[PDB]
Formats: structure tokens, C-alpha cells, sequence
């Protein structure tokens, strides 16, 4: 679908995505368990090569 | 059921059933440049030494 919620971000794998190593973008993201939050963090730890 | 005492036992279960084993990544390359019925998923997830 088209990606207007931050749920579909969620949904889908295929377009990838990153952010600057802040700890407002990396570790609130980590922490402060929301769980396409707890999904966003999933992915960018997983993809942090 | 999925706790493997050995390396190639793992390799015959990945072999025969509906299961997936986990290698480091030096098996994973030596299985692969070997056996042609076998592959790798995803990237390494860790930098063990």
C-alpha cells in the first residue's frame, strides 16, 4: 500500500530505510516500547551493516 | 526437538525435514561452496570473533 501510515513502514521489508545516529532517532527508538517502534528498531539494528 | 547436539546432525535435519539450522559463518560457506542443495539467509548478524 501506499506509506502514509507509520504502520505500513511495519508492514512492509522491502523499501529500507535509515537515520542519523542521534539518541532521539536511535535510542528512543530502542527503548520506549511501542511496538512499530520495538518493529523499527528490529530493523535498523538488524540492518545496521 | 530443535536443540542439536552436533554440526552435520543438524546438517541431516536441515537436510531432510521442515527445519532450519544455525551456523556461525565459516560452515555456512564451507557447506555452501560444497552441498548445492543447501543456502544462506540474510547477513551476519553478529561479529564474533
Amino acid at each position: 500500500s501506499p506509506i502514509d501510515s507509520a504502520d505500513d513502514l511495519a508492514k512492509q521489508t522491502k523499501i529500507e530505510y535509515g537515520a542519523v545516529e542521534d539518541g532521539a532517532t536511535m535510542t528512543f527508538f530502542k527503548k520506549s516500547k511501542i511496538s512499530t517502534y520495538d518493529k523499527m528498531w528490529a530493523f535498523m539494528s538488524s540492518r545496521r551493516q | 526437538s530443535v536443540l542439536v547436539k552436533s554440526n552435520e546432525e543438524g546438517i541431516q535435519r536441515v537436510l531432510t525435514s521442515d527445519y532450519a539450522f544455525l551456523m556461525e559463518s565459516t560452515t555456512i560457506e564451507f557447506v555452501t561452496q560444497r552441498n548445492c542443495n543447501l543456502t544462506q539467509i540474510g547477513g551476519l548478524i553478529d561479529s564474533k570473533g
